[PDB]
């Protein structure tokens, strides 16, 4: 029994995170990715330090001293064959340790900066060793623009599956009706805590916007009528920490919010605090919202609340989607 | 047998971007996924023929990715030729729809001409239909000099549409493959 | 399904020829539509005929472009054979047309080997028709091909086990499809 599965959602969604999280659970390479690794790592900083003087109201350096690193990294900003001498390494931290650069870091959702710019900035001392391996969670942070249909098939008890992964950016959707034909059930990804940050394609259409007309698209586009929906409601980890921090409010990109209380129904986590509870909740009812309005039995929407820069919810969702897969004949 | 015409209005309608959009590769299935999209393509203008204002048009074949279609050949003499051009909006709207299902932004490209024509079989090995002429090169050469979203007719065309009340404005004379300097014109949506 | 069915078959280890008259339209504005279609007519019927003798499988004829595979429907491993034969023949007839008709007619030929998909599109008016990037090459080897002459490409000639003398054929300079996608061609004697 072989299922193809594939993947859908707007750039940045997770979708390639979610295939390699495959690989850790269901299937001498890491010696490539460490480039990926420190150009993700370069490109993180030097964005930060661009948005600066740009912002409004400008972000200003607590140390007059970082202004020459400043200047330092806005001057390797474009060099093409970066060599990474120990130096970048210094001036980079010395910048990540300004109070005013964090400052800056903090509105990071009014310009456009990688998701692991915090993880990798952190760990700069692991990275410049020359001795330097990458651990699973670095592999699995590390991020590079998908463009393309890339297949993956692995095994799970004797059963079969073709995952497929796409480019999630608007050039790039042109490619997925290659993939509608026969296709077992559709995993549509999305980026939770991206409701205060714009699409990097325009600088003004709101990402969870964006994943919510995607979605409409998907749910009734006419090729698909009969294909069940997979939802992976992914970020959980930012959704939480950037709800509890209490600085973006979900009600001030979505007004609708105001009127939003808790389902009966729902199931919180172990120890999870109400306000995650009501936010994850309303996200995932904003999408149902679309999903109940047709469709009319020929076929279903099943969410899961998911973060897949973690193995171990990964695992567990996954066996969940093994399960619906196999009692509902797919 | 072969039957001479008077005054028939021939179309090409093409998909230029198409052929970009063609790609071989083990994912879909060496080109046949493109190919799949195509077929719900000219079955989507296919499908508008049953519609009674387009009683009149007759779809001779497709030519690749290209629609040849052309009205008069059941024979306000001129009304066919106006009725040309509305079949040639109607192929917008089903496009536009099938972009929208898609997630791409193919774009048609037409060229219309009118005038005597050949109609019937020709060769010795399958009862085709086709019309044949210098009214059907230069319908042709229409488009394939055209631009994207637009109508390109010829002089006499444009003269015909204008009694039917349609606005054409003057794209300039062009050197066309074969019959030199003509003066044509695109149709004001 | 929510995809129409689709009429389509997958087939490697085949030929595709092309060929296509020189100055079509330059032709058609001289001569009654008549004249012409008769030409046309005379020319495409004897083709059709030396189609069957050799194996080769016509596919359809595009005003003056005439077109056929070998290795359709059925396998065969003397494809690239029957190709170059039909071309040989083809030549000839050409010019016995031009003989008794007193039309000056020439065409280009071009050959290419590989795989492709055939069948239908659409749900109006079907016509069986073939489709690959190996079909396009063989299209475009015809239009870089020389006037009476069979235009080959490496592809073809490993096929053809060695059994007719060619020569360089350049094709790069005349045709620049070839060229940027390197392909090597040849002129068969
Ligand atoms: N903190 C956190 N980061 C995540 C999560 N899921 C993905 N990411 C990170 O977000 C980034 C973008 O994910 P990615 O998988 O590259 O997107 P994509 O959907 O494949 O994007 P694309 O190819 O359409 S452009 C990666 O750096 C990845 O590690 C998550 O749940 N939490
Ligand atoms: C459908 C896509 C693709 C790529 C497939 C293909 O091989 C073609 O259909 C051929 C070569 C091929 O079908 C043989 C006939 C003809 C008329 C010569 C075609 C056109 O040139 C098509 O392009 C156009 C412009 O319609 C082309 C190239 O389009
Ligand atoms: N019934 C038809 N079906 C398809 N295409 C047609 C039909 N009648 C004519 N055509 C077309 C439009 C013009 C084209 C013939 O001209 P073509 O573009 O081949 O050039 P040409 O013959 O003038 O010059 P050349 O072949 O030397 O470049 O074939
Ligand atoms: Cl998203
Ligand atoms: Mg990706
Ligand atoms: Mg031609
Ligand atoms: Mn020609």
């Amino acid at each position: 029994a072989t299922h193809r599965l594939l993947l859908l959602g707007a750039g940045e969604s997770g979708k390639s995170t979610i295939v390699k999280q495959m690989r850790i659970l269901h299937v001498g390479e890491k010696a490539t990715k460490v480039q990926d690794i420190k150009n993700n790592l370069k490109e993180a900083i030097e964005t930060i330090v661009a948005a600066m003087s740009n912002l409004v109201p400008p972000v200003e350096l607590a140390n007059p001293e970082n202004q020459f690193r400043v200047d330092y990294i806005l001057s390797v900003m474009n060099v093409p064959d970066f060599d990474f001498p120990p130096e970048f390494y210094e001036h980079a931290k010395a910048l990540w340790e300004d109070e005013g650069v964090r400052a800056c870091y903090e509105r990071s959702n009014e310009y456009q900066l990688i998701d692991c710019a915090q993880y990798f900035l952190d760990k700069i001392d692991v990275i410049k060793q020359d001795d330097y391996v990458p651990s699973d969670q670095d592999l699995l942070r590390c991020r590079v623009l998908t463009s393309g249909i890339f297949e993956t098939k692995f095994q799970v008890d004797k059963v079969n599956f073709h995952m497929f992964d796409v480019g999630g950016q608007r050039d790039e959707r042109r490619k997925w009706i290659q993939c509608f034909n026969d296709v077992t059930a559709i995993i549509f990804v999305v980026a939770s805590s991206s409701y205060n940050m714009v699409i990097r394609e325009d600088n003004q259409t709101n990402r969870l916007q964006e994943a919510l007309n995607l979605f409409k698209s998907i749910w009734n586009n006419r090729w698909l009528r009969t294909i069940s929906v997979i939802l992976f409601l992914n970020k959980q980890d930012l959704l939480a920490e950037k709800v509890l921090a209490g600085k973006s409010k979900i009600e001030d990109y979505f007004p609708e919010f105001a009127r939003y209380t808790t389902p009966e129904d729902a199931t919180p986590e172990p120890g999870e605090d109400p306000r995650v509870t009501r936010a994850k909740y309303f996200i995932r009812d904003e999408f149902l919202r679309i999903s109940t309005a047709s469709g009319d039995g020929r076929h279903y929407c099943y969410p899961h609340f998911t973060c897949a820069v973690d193995t171990e919810n990964i695992r567990r969702v996954f066996n969940d989607c093994r399960d619906i897969i196999q009692r509902m004949h797919l | 047998y072969h039957q001479s015409y008077d005054c028939v209005c021939v179309m090409f309608a093409s998909i230029p971007d198409f052929k970009e959009f063609y790609t071989e590769s083990d994912v879909n299935k060496e080109g046949l996924e493109c190919l799949r999209l195509l077929n719900e393509i000219i079955a989507d203008f296919d499908d508008l023929l049953s519609k009674p204002k387009f009683s009149g048009v007759e779809k001779i074949k497709t030519i690749g990715s290209t629609y040849m279609a052309a009205t008069g050949l059941s024979a306000r003499q001129y009304m066919h030729i106006g009725t040309m051009v509305e079949f040639a909006y109607a192929l917008v709207g089903k496009l536009d729809a099938i972009n929208k299902h898609s997630f791409n932004d193919f774009k048609l490209r037409v060229g219309i001409n009118h005038g005597p024509v050949i109609a019937g079989v020709i060769g010795a090995q399958k009862p085709q239909y086709d019309i044949w002429g210098n009214t059907v090169n230069v319908a042709s050469r229409m488009d394939s000099t055209g631009v994207l979203d637009k109508i390109q007719v010829t002089e006499e065309t444009s003269l015909i549409l204008q009694t039917l009340g349609y606005t054409c404005t003057c794209r300039g004379i062009i050197n066309v493959k074969g019959k030199g300097d003509l003066k044509t014109y695109f149709v004001n949506t | 399904m929510m995809f129409h069915k689709i009429y389509i078959q997958k087939h490697d280890n085949v030929s595709i020829l092309f060929a296509d008259i020189e100055g079509f339209t330059s032709l058609a504005s001289q001569c009654t539509a008549q004249e012409l279609v008769m030409t046309l007519n005379e020319l495409f019927a004897r083709f059709d005929k030396l189609a069957a003798e050799n194996h080769c499988l016509r596919i359809k004829i595009l005003g003056d472009c005439y077109y056929c595979v070998s290795g359709l429907p059925e396998a065969r491993a003397d494809h690239a054979h029957c190709c170059v034969e039909m071309g040989m023949d083809m030549i000839e007839a050409i010019s016995l047309v031009r003989e008794m008709t007193g039309v000056n007619v020439n065409m280009r030929v071009g050959i290419h080997s590989g795989r492709v998909h055939c069948g239908v599109l659409g749900l109006r008016k079907w016509q069986f028709d073939v489709w690959s990037n190996d079909v396009t090459l063989a299209n475009h080897m015809e239009a870089g091909g020389k006037a009476g002459r069979i235009h080959i490409t490496k592809a073809t000639l490993s096929y053809l086990n060695g059994d007719y003398e060619v020569e360089p054929g350049c094709g790069g300079e005349r045709n620049a499809y070839l060229k940027e996608h390197s392909i090597e061609t040849f002129l068969i004697l």
